DNA sequence: GAAGCCACATCCTCT
DNA sequence: AGAGGATGTGGCTTC
């Protein structure tokens, strides 16, 4: 549970949490790296247990009946509005493409020690 | 009825047409969800075609403009002006002959235009309609 | 179907929702009739705009005159006419020259559009 | 409070 | 597995 990925995100409280900030809640969380971890490229992530994923996304947005079908339905909706991007050829592995940097104030390479990424 | 019978009236009269006789704003509605370069080499080619898409943003009343008369070259001048493009484009408007006219400027793609009667297609059209 | 008569005296419409969600298809294709003589294959076209929008995002707003009928094959609207306001259609028969007909406060468009009272 | 705008949650068709 | 269309739903904001 390093950086507040959440808060540098965005979030405040006001209004659900955005699916990528929550998925990035859990990328910066040492403990999910079993079911969720970066691929160590850039901010490129893959789901290894989308169905965890998804159900800790279920909890978390108090839709029970959710699942990963659904979840990445979610994903691909940012598609467009250039939020993460589809690694292509390679399953379950999306990437940030807006200006994580930014926000987290950490590069990638930072980021992945920090989480000790292997 | 291709024209209404008060042709002359009709835009002497009536709000529509009046609130659009001034040099109001007007601005070019095209590709608006594109890139600015795009809508400039877009807008000014399609007018050396003699055709554009244009509205008066304060009323917000859109309209397809053809500049020939009822590859052209008065009706579409890049001359009057070191950037802007001069216009002019008639129609029967809700049955009323009339004769768009206006500039944009070939880069902020926006500028002024108006209507004002076309005596000679209305009369012309009172005809063919006697 | 049952035809409504425009601000211009050579052509009527199909009746439109007064609100109506964006880019949601049509509840009745939308189709403009041509009371004078119209050559067939003759295009057609509308646009919309309101003192809040000055030109409407639309999608297939072009149709071609068959027997002094243009329809329009599913017809939709994505920009927004804000809270209240509603559209000015502005139909437009190529001929030469052009003629143009409008129809003001035509259709009201909005993300969700008709809702059931929560 | 209605009416807007958002971000999904659900379902499904196609490849 | 993954893209994307269609439409309903609950949070929050603005008129």
């Amino acid at each position: 549970p390093v950086i507040p990925a959440a808060a540098l995100a965005g979030y405040t409280g006001s209004g659900p949490i955005q699916l990528w900030q929550f998925l990035l809640e859990l990328l910066t969380d040492k403990s999910c790296q079993s079911f969720i971890s970066w691929t160590g490229d850039g901010w490129e992530f893959k789901l290894s247990d989308p169905d965890e994923v998804a159900r800790r996304w279920g909890k978390r947005k108090n839709k029970p009946k959710m699942n990963y079908e659904k979840l990445s339905r979610g994903l691909r909706y940012y598609y467009d509005k250039n939020i993460i991007h589809k690694t292509a050829g390679k399953r379950y592995v999306y990437r940030f493409v807006c200006d994580l940097q930014s926000l987290l104030g950490y590069t990638p390479e930072e980021l992945h020690a920090m989480l000790d990424v292997k | 009825p291709r024209v209404v019978p008060d042709q002359r009236s009709k835009f002497e009269n009536e709000e529509f047409f009046r609130k659009l006789s001034r040099e109001c704003e007007i601005k070019y509605t095209g590709f608006r969800d594109r890139p600015h370069e795009e809508r400039q080499t877009r807008f000014q080619n399609a007018c050396r075609d003699g055709r554009s898409e244009i509205a008066f943003v304060a009323t917000g009343t859109n309209l397809s403009l053809q500049f020939f008369p009822a590859p052209s070259r008065e009706y579409v001048d890049l001359e009057r002006e070191a950037g802007k493009v001069y216009l002019k484009a008639p129609m029967i408007l809700n049955g009323v002959c009339v004769i768009w006219k206006g500039w944009i400027d070939l880069h902020r793609l926006d500028g002024m235009g108006c209507l004002e009667f076309d005596e000679e297609r209305a009369q012309q059209e009172d005809a063919l309609a006697q | 179907g049952e035809l409504v008569r425009t601000d211009s005296p050579n052509f009527l419409c199909s009746v439109l929702p007064t609100h109506w969600r964006c880019n949601k298809t049509l509840p009745i294709a939308f189709k403009v009739v041509a009371k004078g003589d119209v050559p067939d294959g003759t295009l057609v076209t509308v646009m919309a705009g309101n003192d809040e929008n000055y030109s409407a995002e639309l999608r297939n707003a072009t149709a071609a005159m068959k027997n002094q009928v243009a329809r329009f094959n599913d017809l939709r609207f994505v920009g927004r006419s804000g809270r209240g306001k509603s559209f000015t259609l502005t139909i437009t028969v190529f001929t030469n020259p052009p003629q143009v007909a409008t129809y003001h406060r035509a259709i009201a468009i909005t993300v969700d559009g008709p809702r059931e009272p929560r």
